[PDB]
């Protein structure tokens, strides 16, 4: 047949995991993930749910078993820092996503293991190719994108990206389109500021380094007061 | 070269091999074979490339369930 | 079942019953012993009139011998193993293996493949012959590791005739010593009795002989014109 | 092994031809998915060393690990001899790993077929090798892998003689675009092609250059209509 | 790996039935040398020689030919080459051919009951111990000595004439036109230097494979002999 | 099944391990503004069988405690490996006992390493871990067989979990001090309880401010000693007078 | 289905190779009892010798693990002997690791945690046995601990086991309902053996000819088992009491 | 049903089926016996003959184990050869290390455990063979019987194989008329009667019987075979006894 | 752990480690045990097991906190208090494993459910025991002091006065006293170019 049935079901697994978006800019990258329907008693700043920081200059927006993803996230940190210790210089986003996407095929190569049920939208910056946005899935393939989604309702999200995305837009324009996308692909009756996570990458404070903030729930309110509803 | 080198690197397994020799002389051919066959179906069945720790039930068969080595803080 | 260690509902081992069905497929060989020497006759097989007829006699440093009654490669694994088992015993100690442990070593080593989960037993009947610190020996080996010192025996397909003959004439071999003469010819009559309508010829038939002051010398060569 | 070759028969069409002093390889590539970026996108055709190339059809995931295994070998061979690995030796290893992962239960075979090609130093023969899940290496002067490769293989075997390798990179490229244009009803923006000339002159062809070949063949085909 | 109700391995037999529909390789021995020959089938006229060479050298004294997937046996042939030349590099002698034939066909036992190299094989060559020797080898462990033998779809049907049409005193050219007469017998085709390939194996030639030009003077010689 | 995927991307074997958790004798924990509580029901057998040897609740670091629902032997090995990790990865490099986040990450890894490795079923336990970090404070986590961990304000697992979290979602609000959380937690296990409700059918333990009286020595004001306290049956029978 | 054959969860969270190891605990149809005095802990087993040519000196279900510690087993004799050889190796290593004698509590934990291995590995069988320890511990006094095929472990004041175990244990509970103490209220080990047998004969109804007893006794210096005439004094004293 | 297919699987009643199907191999092997004596131990074995081609001198079916210990077995015999073989080094290493012979209870557990260790994992099968073994040590004469489960118990007298049911009427009916048991000479004589008489179930096969003993007084505490004058006397004793019917 | 070896021999052909060459005592008393050191040399294995150390200071702090980790895990794995003979066994096994290449000289003193105990480990893993010991280079004077003025059952006060005298022989002291019913007691010291930027 030329198919793998566990791997088609691992792709069906990430299709249960809630919707996640990532959009590039002409100078930066954005990430925007939905937390699905959740109990009132869950904590809201201690819960490491969808987004993470893999070195000074790379993030991830994950959909899957978070438990699987944690090990890959940790190995990306270890590899990135060991690269930075090897070359005294930053790890490119593509080398990092290659290394993690190998592992996710290396288990898929095999009968002694299940493959990891995790998709990974990566944002990062380097002095190879500037800002890079990557996407990677349970079989271990990877692809670069300008604007992409993973997890549940991936297709409905890419139908909202397809016609609206204009190639030149800035970071703070993409912060609109992430919420236009997520709210149209919402898995809940409506959004609230605690139900989503965001992280961004920008060219330093101004020149030199890179700026790499995670939005805390008030900063998430601050981007919702804008591009919101009436 | 260093007088403790190799001697400490192999201490974990070499002491276990000698402990199986006491199991032979005190309890016959049955107990070391029984344990070394448990060792082979516990160590060789731990297939997990991202997990290099070894195995949790190994200490339940190895007496390391409630103890530390410098080798376990300095992997 | 076909499972290599598992027991049937009636306590049977189908894997070893089918290791003994290889006796119902290997071409005949026969053997016997006396006070001073022991003998085996191997009858061979071919693919076409052209084909060269199959080798089935070996030795262990001219101290022991061996034949096959099934898969020659499996008997060759036991042959090379026992031949090196007799090679390390010779060179390390300046001694020799007296044949007593050859039977044991085979019967340890063949039981193990029914014992462990793993690759199947050596699928072949074997006849081992040698000379000791005292006397010549014949050992029949059987798959799953039985050794029996049978005073005469025959193995391979339909070999019931040559057993019947070694039994039917307890004279001519048991009592025969010094010179080897009638051992070869009498064993050769027992195998020659067994063939239904097939043929005996000077390449097709080969004899192993071992004993006191005979360094084990393989007889399939033209000297066998003395014994057809 | 049988289901595994249906992975190749599920993979993109990949094709090539020898010439008297070059090899050209190419693939049907699905262009870009509206929102994908070419610079951030892997080529299908892939360099192993400055004088060696690999292209393919089937599991692209397995093909990363197959090319990544080939890349560590090709450099290790170079390191261990200063022998810039001959294409016939690069092919031995890559065919060998498809043998290794056929033979066992556990570590199931790579669901991939390859065209491997290159030029040894001063060997102006274009060495082209084809490999499959079992680890064969059939060489070919021209070949097709992937899906729909019926009409591609039929059209190629009607347009080339093994004793007729075109010397000019013009005809070399011209043949292969006609061939892929039988399959690509989706239009000739979807194709990608790459050339090896000897002594490490591996060269990719641009999206403009293949068009001076799509709109050279197209009016040649219209002249064949008016004839 | 598994047993049947009747003494024989399924992982061998259910493999070996593939070579019964494989390429029809045929070899002939003579007083003057050995001949080895094949249907030179190609997947397309686009395939070059020096790729899937269905006949190969092992050393100046020895060649090989086969009927299933050549790349499988090509792995065994890597070891066959290296083991042979390392014997010579260490001991300054060509390994006497039958001892190579066992050592190269013993790879199909790896130390037990193995998954097969799904390909039967024809080692052939020279030594001073038993002369020009033509063998056969298998996913089991087997032999031949010096006569005609064949593998692949036409082979056992061809074997009925190969046994008939041969004798010891033949010179090589006799076997050359004899190997073309047989190789045509079932292919539905005109053999030529595109549909057949040949080799002669002698003390004067070593192992050598007939060049496409010499395959056109030997087919011309058979074609003009058709009037006899 | 060996935890390989079913025809709609479910892990198969993990949903049955969650059902082993679901069958267990309840435990629950609450974050309170000045401390955290861990609470569970014990059972054992007749008045022949003690409920008072190695407790169902246990101490992981001087500032973290744990409690479970499901298969007791699984939990008991997870906590005794978890104790070993805290010393061999944190304390013997950093000189500080690991904050709750890291030691929960390590327990979560042992559980994930079971939903993928060879020859092994998932662990059949959910672990509530609760404790104090100087930097991010008084904290509560649930760790499930799947290896995933969720932080909470309050949570409950096992038999009573649906009622106990229904109660805690109606009850808990961002003003509760440690003691009124105990008075809701007691009223909650007063509705998990299958047997008699008393100071040996309930385990109850706390993290608050430290007790240098439990350091077992004094003279180094620096050290504050134990953050976690195992309440005795007398300390429990006082509060069981008000309920 | 295949789930029943190995230690892998079935649809309702069960482990059938642990449950079918519980039915293995019944195979001998033995019943057993263990009880504490003020200073001792004492353990009792039924005995069955089917063959007329079997040796009763060797139908043994009571084991000394090491000087002060012992156990009784319910389930097949081969799995029982395997437990006794684990348990002696656990205790002999503990005096090496920690410089003091292994307490019963930690041994019953340590055996119960090995039972968690076979209870998690798919490629091992649980043992078919329930254990019950005896020792005198300076940290706690005389003690008893249970263990079963799942690795469930629990300390006891007095316990009984086998296919009749709910009857023996029901009448033990209804003794402590009267005395209201943690141990049988007597000082000599002999008194508590004679009490235990008074409840064993009352419970199991088949009046004990001396062969139906095997007994171990733990005290501060020694765990030991009753010699064929030492058993006879207990039996005469119970016969003198009524 | 359908649990039968591997070694380490309890079926619905908690039974290990590879005890239940291994003991069927013991049944259909050889029938043979042994007795514990006031001074010593006796073993008496059925050397069944199906054709006269054997070397009956060297077809030894009782096995010498230690200087004072011996052994005998029924089932797939190759299994029992291994048990004896590393049984010899197990005893001889104990003797080399301890500087005294191994006690029979001390031997009986190590062997019972080597068999039991093959009933745990499914990477191996049971030993299909029952064994009877014994000897003399400073605590006395001792005799044990072992079964594929690793079950073992001490015995006064024991029997095995297809003849076992009528043998379980000559056993019992020894000790029911000999509650003292026997000194080893009458155990040698009585034993031969039993196994002769046990042929009642089967027609048209032949045998020789061979016997062996060790004692404080019938030999100086060494294992020896009983053949010759005393075995011909024992056969002569037995010969008339089934012929009493 | 062995890394960066075979290179330092060439670089030396080295900073000195902070060895404590001072002197320390333990004295067994009417209701407990005393130890003291001539100061921070009084490390804890556990609240009731204390070590006065000497020789390489980093070795003493590292091994005592490793054995104290083993013993903290131990108290959590048994539900019991640890013993001075447990610490003595583990220091014997542990310092035997590191063959005196870890260089610590180390008193062990403490109270446990069995009683009050006093031992010392020398670098080879060798052990001594008694009613009193002194260790670290001043000890030859404290040999005479303790043998002379100790007697059957000094109470707290005289053991602290004798400790003062013993350490004074061979101007300041740390002392800690383990009393059999009570929390162990710890006593300390008882006796013109310019350029600028923000970074």
């Amino acid at each position: 047949e030329g198919r793998l049935y566990q791997v088609e079901y691992a792709l069906e697994s990430i299709s249960h995991a809630g919707t996640a978006i990532g959009i590039m800019a002409s100078d930066g990258i954005v990430l925007a993930a939905e937390r699905k329907v959740t109990s009132t008693l869950l904590e809201q700043d201690t819960s490491t749910e969808k987004l993470y920081k893999l070195n000074d200059k790379i993030a991830v927006a994950v959909a899957g078993l978070t438990a699987d993803a944690e090990i890959l996230i940790n190995t990306a940190r270890i590899h990135a820092q060991n690269y930075l210790k090897t070359y005294n210089e930053d790890i490119p986003v593509e080398i990092l996503v290659r290394r993690l996407s190998d592992i996710k095929q290396g288990y898929t190569q095999h009968g002694g293991l299940r493959p990891f049920g995790v998709s990974f939208i990566y944002a990062g910056y380097d002095d190879r190719y500037g800002y890079q946005l990557y996407t990677s899935n349970p079989s271990g393939n990877y692809t670069g994108w300008k604007a992409i989604s993973v997890g549940a309702n991936t297709s409905a999200a890419q139908t909202l990206l397809q016609m609206d995305y204009k190639d030149d837009m800035k970071v703070d324009d993409a912060i609109e389109l992430a919420l236009k996308t997520l709210s149209k692909t919402t898995d809940s009756s409506a959004l609230t500021y605690d139900r989503l996570e965001f992280a961004t990458i920008r060219k330093g404070a101004n020149d030199g380094e890179v700026y790499q903030k995670i939005f805390k729930p008030q900063e998430i309110k601050d981007i919702l007061v804008k591009t919101g509803i009436t | 070269r260093h007088p403790l080198e190799s001697t400490l690197k192999n201490w974990e397994t070499t002491q276990r091999q000698r402990q199986m020799e006491q199991y032979r002389q005190i309890f016959g051919i049955a107990e070391p074979m029984k344990r070394t066959m448990e060792m082979e179906i516990v160590n060789r069945t731990d297939f997990n490339p991202l997990s290099t720790n070894g195995s949790i039930h190994r200490d339940i068969l190895l007496n390391k369930e409630c103890s530390i080595d410098w080798e376990d803080v300095y992997p | 079942d076909g499972d290599t260690v598992t027991f049937s509902p009636t306590g049977r081992l189908f894997q070893v019953e089918y290791a003994l069905e290889a006796i119902k497929q290997g071409s005949v060989t026969v053997g016997l012993r006396s006070n001073t020497h022991a003998v085996l006759v191997a009858l061979k097989r071919n693919a076409d009139e052209l084909s060269s007829y199959q080798k089935k006699i070996i030795k262990c440093d001219e101290h022991m011998g061996l034949s096959l009654a099934g898969l020659a490669p499996d008997a060759r694994v036991l042959s090379n193993y026992l031949r090196q088992q007799c090679n390390y015993s010779s060179l390390v100690f300046n001694r020799k293996l007296a044949v007593e442990r050859a039977g044991h070593l085979l019967c340890d080593k063949a039981q193990k493949n029914t014992q462990s989960y793993g690759g199947r037993p050596y699928g072949v009947g074997l006849l081992i012959i040698g000379y000791d610190k005292s006397g010549a020996h014949l050992l029949e080996f059987q798959p799953s590791g039985n050794v029996t010192e049978l005073y005469g025996t025959a193995i391979g397909a339909r070999s019931q005739g040559a057993k019947t003959y070694l039994e039917r004439t307890l004279d001519t071999f048991i009592k025969i010593d010094g010179n080897p003469d009638e051992l070869i010819k009498a064993g050769v009559e027992a195998i020659s009795q067994s063939l239904r309508d097939e043929s005996l010829t000077v390449d097709n038939l080969s004899i192993a002989i071992v004993g006191k002051d005979t360094p084990f010398t393989i007889y399939d060569g033209e000297a066998v014109a003395k014994y057809i | 092994v049988e289901y595994a070759l249906e992975a190749v028969k599920r993979g993109t069409c990949a094709v090539g031809v020898k010439g008297k002093n070059c090899v050209v390889l190419g693939c049907e590539r699905r262009s870009t998915l509206k929102l994908q970026d070419t610079r951030i996108t892997p080529s299908k055709v892939s360099k192993i060393d400055s004088h060696v190339v690999l292209s393919f059809s089937g599991l692209n995931a397995d093909s990363r690990i197959l090319i990544e295994k080939a890349r560590v070998e090709a450099q290790s061979h170079r390191l261990t001899l200063e022998d810039p690995v001959t294409v016939e030796y690069l092919t031995r290893y890559v065919a060998g790993v498809q043998q290794r992962y056929t033979q066992s239960g556990g570590v199931r075979p790579f669901g991939v077929s390859t065209l491997i090609a290159g030029f040894d130093p001063r060997d102006d023969e274009p060495k082209l090798y084809q490999t499959e899940p079992s680890g064969i290496y059939s060489s070919w002067s021209a070949q097709t892998i992937g899906r729909n490769s019926k009409t591609v293989r039929e059209f190629l075997e009607k347009n080339y003689d093994r004793k007729e390798p075109p010397a000019t990179v013009e005809e070399c490229v011209k043949l292969t675009v006609r061939s892929l244009l039988e399959v690509v009803q989706t239009g000739a923006k979807n194709i990608e092609i790459t050339v090896v000339k000897p002594d490490s002159d591996i060269v990719a062809l641009s999206s403009e250059e293949i068009n001076q070949y799509v709109t050279q063949i197209e009016q040649e085909k219209q002249e064949q209509q008016e004839q | 790996s598994t047993f049947s109700p009747e003494g024989r391995l399924f992982q061998v037999e259910y493999s070996l039935e593939a070579i019964k529909l494989g390429s029809t390789a045929i070899g002939i021995a003579t007083k003057e040398g050995v001949v080895l020959g094949v249907e030179k089938r190609a997947t397309s006229p686009l395939l070059e020689s020096d790729s899937i060479e269905k006949i190969v050298e092992i050393d100046r004294h020895i060649g090989c030919a086969m009927s299933g997937l050549t790349a499988d046996a090509r792995s065994m042939i890597e070891h066959a080459r290296t083991a042979a030349v390392t014997h010579n590099l260490y001991y300054d002698e060509d390994i006497n051919v039958e001892s190579l034939t066992q050592s190269v066909c013993d790879l199909a036992l790896r130390r037990l009951m193995s998954r097969p190299f799904g390909v039967a094989l024809l080692i052939a060559g020279h030594d001073a111990d038993d002369g020009y020797q033509l063998f056969h080898a298998e996913p089991s462990g087997t032999f031949y000595r010096y006569n005609a033998k064949a593998i692949g779809s036409g082979s056992e049907g061809a074997q009925a004439e190969l046994l008939n049409e041969w004798h010891s005193s033949l010179t090589l050219k006799e076997a050359e036109l004899l190997v073309l007469k047989i190789l045509k017998q079932v292919m539905e085709e005109k053999l030529d230097e595109n549909n057949a390939q040949l080799s002669c194996i002698t003390k004067q030639d070593g192992f050598k494979i007939y060049d496409n030009e010499k395959t056109a003077e030997l087919i011309k010689e058979l074609k003009e002999k058709e009037a006899a | 099944s060996l935890t390989t995927f079913s025809p709609s991307g479910k892990l198969g074997q993990i949903d049955y391990a969650l059902t082993a958790v679901k069958q267990g004798v309840t435990s629950l924990g609450i974050k309170a503004t000045n401390g955290v509580v861990i609470a569970t029901e014990k059972k054992s057998s007749s008045p022949l069988a003690m409920s008072e040897t190695l407790s169902k609740v246990s101490l992981l670091t001087p500032d973290i405690g744990a409690v479970y629902s499901g298969m007791g032997p699984d939990y008991r090995v997870l906590v005794d490996k978890s104790r070993k990790v805290a010393h061999t990865s944190y304390k013997r490099i950093y000189g500080e006992y690991p904050p709750t986040k890291l030691l929960v990450s390590e327990v979560a890894k042992i559980m994930q390493e079971a939903t993928q490795s060879g020859g092994v079923r998932p662990f059949g336990v959910s672990l509530l871990i609760a404790g104090h970090d100087e930097f991010n404070g008084f904290s509560l986590y649930q760790v499930d067989p799947s290896g995933s961990y969720f932080p909470w304000k309050a949570t409950a697992i096992g038999k009573g979990s649906v009622a106990a979290k229904t109660f805690l979602e109606k009850r808990w609000n961002d003003e509760l001090e440690l003691e009124d959380a105990i008075h809701i937690a007691l009223l909650t296990l007063k509705e998990s309880v299958e047997g008699e409700f008393n100071g040996d059918t309930i385990e109850l333990a706390i993290i608050g401010d430290e007790n240098p009286d439990l350091l077992g020595y004094t003279g180094i004001p620096t050290d504050k000693g134990p953050r976690f306290r195992k309440l005795t049956s007398q300390e429990i029978n006082d509060r069981l007078e008000a309920l | 289905g295949y789930d029943r054959h190995i230690t892998i969860f079935s649809p309702e969270g069960r482990l059938y190779q642990v449950e079918y190891a519980f039915k293995a605990t019944n195979q001998t149809n033995i019943n057993s009892l263990a009880v504490r005095g003020k200073d001792c802990t004492v353990v009792i087993s039924q005995k069955k010798v089917p063959d007329k040519l079997l040796d009763p000196t060797t139908v043994s279900y009571i084991f000394c693990i090491s000087r002060t510690i012992g156990m009784v087993v319910n389930g097949p004799i081969p799995d029982a002997r395997n437990a006794a050889l684990r348990a002696k190796a656990e205790a002999a290593e503990f005096r090496y690791k920690y410089g003091y004698d292994m307490p019963c509590d930690v041994l019953a934990k340590r055996m119960a945690n090995l039972s968690q291995i076979y209870t998690q590995r798919a490629y091992m069988r649980p043992l078919g046995v329930i254990l019950t320890f005896v020792s005198v511990d300076e940290e706690l006094g005389p003690s008893i601990y249970k263990t079963d095929p799942a690795g469930y472990y629990v300390g006891y004041k007095a316990t009984a086991t086998g296919p009749k175990q709910q009857e023996i244990t029901t009448n033990l509970e209804n003794h402590f309902k009267k005395s209201k103490i943690d141990h049988i209220n007597e000082e000599s080990w002999e008194k508590v053996v004679e009490f235990a047998i008074t409840h064993m004969i009352d419970a199991l109804g088949t009046e004990f000819s001396k062969n139906d007893l095997e007994v171990g006794v733990a005290t501060k210096d020694k765990f030991f088992t009753l010699s064929a005439e030492n058993i006879e004094e207990r039996l005469v004293a119970i016969a003198e009491q009524d | 049903t359908g649990y039968d297919l591997s070694n380490s699987v309890f079926s619905p009643d908690g039974r290990n089926f590879q005890v239940e199907y291994a003991v069927k191999a013991v049944e259909n092997g050889t029938t043979s016996i042994g007795i514990k004596c006031n001074d010593g131990v006796v073993f008496a074995v059925e050397k069944l003959i199906t054709s006269k081609l054997l070397v009956p001198q060297k077809n030894v079916k009782i096995q010498v184990v230690d200087r004072h210990i011996g052994c005998v077995y029924s089932g797939l015999i190759p299994d029992g050869r291994h048990l004896v073989n590393r049984g010899r080094e197990e005893a001889a290493s104990f003797k080399k290390l301890y500087k005294t012979p191994i006690p029979i209870p001390a031997f009986a557990d190590r062997l019972g455990q080597y068999v039991q260790a093959h009933t745990l994992y499914n990477s191996v099968r049971p030993f299909g063979v029952s064994t009877i073994f014994g000897g003399v040590d400073k605590n006395g004469a001792h005799l044990y019987m072992l079964e594929p489960s690793g079950s073992y118990w001490g015995y006064k007298g024991a029997a095995t194989g297809k003849g076992r049911q009528s043998a379980k009427a000559e056993l019992e009916k020894l000790v029911d008329h000999h509650p003292e048991g026997l000194s080893a000479r009458e155990a040698v004589k009585q034993a031969a009667k039993i196994i002769y008489l046990a042929h009642e179930d089967n027609k048209e096969k032949d045998f020789e019987l061979e016997i062996s003993w060790c004692s404080l007084s019938e030999t100086n505490g060494l294992h020896k075979f009983v053949k010759g004058d005393l075995l011909q006397e024992a056969i002569d004793f037995a010969q008339k006894e089934i012929n009493g019917d | 752990s062995f890394d960066n070896y075979q290179r330092n021999n060439f670089l030396a052909e080295q900073p000195k480690a902070t060895s404590t060459g001072t002197t320390i005592v333990g004295v067994k008393f009417n209701n407990g045990v005393v130890i003291a050191a001539d100061t921070a040399k009084l490390h804890r294995i556990s609240p009731k097991i204390w070590c006065a150390g000497a020789g390489t200071a980093a070795d003493t702090e590292a091994v005592t906190q490793l054995i104290g980790s083993n013993i903290e895990l131990h108290s959590l794995y048994t539900s019991r208090e640890p013993r001075v003979v447990s610490a003595l066994q583990m220091l014997k096994q542990h310092l035997f494993k590191y063959q005196g290449h870890i260089g610590a000289y180390l008193i062990v003193a403490g109270v446990d459910p069995t009683g009050s105990h006093l031992f010392s480990i020398h670098a080879h893993g060798s052990t001594d025991v008694g009613y009193y010991l002194s260790l670290g280079s001043g000890s030859l004077a404290a040999m005479a002091v303790l043998e002379s003025h100790w007697k059957q059952d000094l109470t707290k006060e005289e053991a602290i006065k004798l400790a003062s005298d013993a350490i004074q022989a061979g101007s300041n002291v740390d002392v800690c006293v383990m009393e059999i019913g009570k929390d162990a007691e710890y006593l300390r010291n008882y006796l013109a170019v310019l350029k600028e930027s923000i970074v």
